[PDB]
């Protein structure tokens, strides 16, 4: 009876886990490119900061337009603690980033995600009470 | 650098994880059984 | 002689006579018996004139019994002419009848406890709804402050930004206004180390902001005169009744 | 994490409202205000 | 950290795939682009006398 | 972090008596002693070459 | 039959440790040559400026 | 440093004189690093690449 | 530090961390006995 | 041990611990025989005739 009810539940659970992985390579993509577009940023003020030392400025001009730059982005950092309740750390604002795309890829395609998440909960939980009643030490079983 | 000389070695491996894991395994389920043995009360999950 | 199972086996180092060799001989204690021991011994070398093992009594003891029941004990190694007292380091009805009768009255118990947990867990939310509607009007006043606190940090950086960005570009010299611009950044290092030292606790963002939502809390609790051993006492009590809800699910 | 220990899907983050508009009308002003305080603080030092 | 509880070893953590040449690859023709971005905007500076020296 | 699991809220952690003052009692007297060795050192440098 | 196995499986361990202690000693090495080189960079970069 | 029995943890495992061998690192790369800085200061002083005044 | 003192005054420490051990395993094993869940 | 053991290994061992046997028995108090499968400690309930 147990194992064809969690056969059921994952015959249940088989059109969910295919959309979901659609709408999930979507916003691996999406963060993706919001990874390699803050890396672009990187890039590009050094980029006009390497023009802007010695081309056709002097550092004296630049010192305080970088120091501030960096005073201004530690300042930003705390802005973004001060916006949600997590400080700029690089996995978490990424998963944060990319959950985030999650939620707004399931909104606009509109699949349950309730019925995902309730059902892949009821999974594990009727998997652990399967392997539990399956145990070489608590005879049930001959 | 340990799975570089591993392989430089071609070391198997998933036999050596594996028996680990069999092992702690048999450990867990000798942890459980200190409690019937010598506690004489019922057992966990 | 030395049986050391500090590897987990238990390895024998012992010698026969005119040998070379302190021979060691790692044995497995259920399964190598006395028998397969010998096999070895006598693969080993040629020092099978007699070789056997004998009881602290002196009777031969099994050459096939477990090495698991003779460590155990002390015995006599029985080479040709010396021994070895080899020194190794190191009711049940009632217990069947006392499962057997408790078995027969577990499920009467458990839904005798079932309808007295519900009780228990009934009359301390009834207990703890007017603690709770107290609770939460100071929890919004510290969180209100708490907040406000955020923003008048953000409010000394942005201020700090200002008076720093107007004196470099419109009054006075980057030259002669870099040395302070360092020393707030540096001053602002002392202070993260000092909240450290101060607190026993690291400076970090969440934590912080924790650690003055608290202090406002307990203020407002005490203004208040809110009581919180009271609150918290019936929370974890709440909370110790629906586990044994949840242990009683199955 | 971005899923559970189940492979359950963490719920939807919480912003807050506005809340880049909320910080963008407090940086304005307190540093206009640093700006103020740095003028009189400028024209009064070396005054005396 | 090394290995598991049990103490077995951990699998292999992946590299990205081409993932260094994909990096600088971008990080160059960026450089160009801060240095494009900033020739032109000296140059509007200059016309317009709001520039410093 | 400031609820428990239970739901019980933490007690008032431990705040260090005077440490402020502490703190303020001893970055003065040795921002002095770091103002007596600048001299000290600056003079023997200069004045022994 | 669990204390079976566990010594079963212990012998089966055996002579495969010795070569897994072997290829972590020869990794931990370069490990340690990486990190001591990681504070030769430093050094370096300290000196070249200093 | 307590772990939840009330137990305390063994000892912060040191190293085989640690002061001594970074100080020996450290300090002949340092004199490699200004050797190299002073043949590289000569050797685009050599071409017209240098820049004192 | 605590190790340097305990090297200094030579108090037993192993038997100390043995013994909490001992003392918290039979605790939970005592407070796993008095379940009111079942009747002991 | 009484835990693991039934009669007929305790009997192949004292079947091989000599070569010269050929016939071993354990009976009852009564003349009848206990078997091969029968557990040690259902066996040293009583005495026997070996």
């Amino acid at each position: 009876e147990l194992i064809e009810r969690l056969e059921d539940l994952k015959e249940q659970l088989a059109p969910l886990e295919k959309v979901r992985i659609e709408i999930s390579r979507k916003a691996e993509k999406r963060t993706t490119l919001v990874l390699w577009g803050g890396l672009a940023y990187m890039a590009t003020q050094f980029g006009i900061l390497a023009r802007l030392t010695w081309w056709e400025y002097s550092w004296d001009i630049m010192e305080p337009v970088t120091y501030f730059i960096t005073y201004g982005s530690a300042m930003a950092m705390y802005a973004y603690f001060v916006m949600t309740r997590q400080e700029y750390v690089y996995p978490e604002a990424r998963d944060r980033q990319y959950l985030l795309f999650f939620h707004k890829g399931a909104k606009k395609s509109r699949f349950d995600l309730e019925k995902y998440n309730q059902l892949k909960d009821a999974i594990a939980q009727a998997e652990m009470d399967l392997k539990r009643l399956r145990d070489p030490l608590q005879v049930h079983l001959p | 650098f340990f799975h570089k000389g591993a392989k430089k070695s071609r070391f198997d491996l998933e036999k050596y994880n594996q028996l680990k894991d069999a092992i702690a395994q048999a450990e867990m389920d000798l942890k459980r059984l200190r409690d019937p043995l010598q506690v004489h009360l019922p057992l966990r999950q | 002689v030395t049986v050391v199972y500090q590897n987990g086996l238990p390895v024998i180092s012992v010698r026969l006579p005119s040998r070379r060799e302190r021979c060691q001989f790692t044995l497995k204690p259920i399964s190598d018996s006395v028998g397969v021991f010998l096999r070895q011994l006598q693969e080993e070398d040629r020092g099978i004139d007699r070789v056997a093992i004998y009881s602290p009594d002196g009777v031969r003891v099994a050459a096939s019994t477990g090495i698991d029941l003779l460590l155990l004990d002390d015995f006599k190694l029985v080479i040709n002419d010396l021994t070895y007292h080899v020194r190794p380091p190191k009711n049940d009805v009632k217990t069947l009848v006392q499962q057997l009768y408790t078995t027969l009255c577990i499920e009467q118990h458990q839904l005798n406890k079932e309808r007295e947990l519900i009780e228990r867990l009934e009359d301390l939310k009834e207990q703890l709804a007017p603690l709770e509607k107290v609770r939460i009007e100071i929890s919004r006043k510290a969180e209100k402050r708490t907040t406000l606190v955020l923003w008048g940090g953000l409010a000394y950086m942005a201020t700090q930004f200002g008076i720093l960005a107007r004196l470099t570009w419109w009054e006075y010299s980057w030259d002669i206004m870099e040395p302070v611009t360092y020393f707030i950044t540096y001053g602002s290092a002392m202070a993260m180390y000092a909240y450290f030292v101060m607190t026993r606790q690291e400076y970090v963002y969440p934590e912080a902001r924790d650690r003055q939502y608290l202090l406002f809390f307990h203020k407002g609790a005490k203004k208040s005169r809110f009581d919180l051993e009271k609150y918290n006492q019936l929370k974890d009590a709440i909370a110790q009744a629906e586990m044994d809800l949840k242990r009683l699910r199955d | 994490v971005i899923v559970t220990r189940s492979g359950a899907i963490l719920p939807k983050p919480v912003k807050m409202s506005f809340g880049l508009l909320r910080v963008f009308s407090i940086v304005i002003p307190f540093l206009y205000v640093g700006t103020l305080i740095s003028k009189n603080f400028a024209a009064l030092l070396e005054e005396h």
